[PDB]
């Protein structure tokens, strides 16, 4: 993968971890 | 809170170690019996839940578990 697709990436995985918080926190 | 058809796609991702997770055509090949409009379904949910993300664009996945 390159630097972009790599930033990208972690960019969308913390964003899916901070939705499951939500969801674990209600 | 998981239907059958949520927790057999998830398991799927899960399953894919790939860096850019597995995609859309994996789930079609591996979830012979789902239609195409119950995975996309269970993919927005999942994504929605926070069980999943897309990756290199909107047809991969990956898991956070």
């Amino acid at each position: 993968l390159t630097e972009e697709q790599r930033k990208k990436i972690e960019e969308n995985r913390q964003k899916a971890l901070a939705r499951r918080a939500e969801k674990l926190l209600a | 809170g998981l239907t059958v058809a949520q927790n057999q796609v998830l398991n799927l991702i899960k399953a894919c170690p790939r860096p850019e997770g597995l995609n859309f055509q994996d789930l079609k090949n591996q979830l012979k019996h789902m239609s195409v409009s119950s995975i996309k379904q269970a993919v927005d949910f999942l994504s929605n839940e926070g069980h999943i993300y897309s990756t290199v664009d909107d047809d991969h996945f990956k898991s956070t578990d």
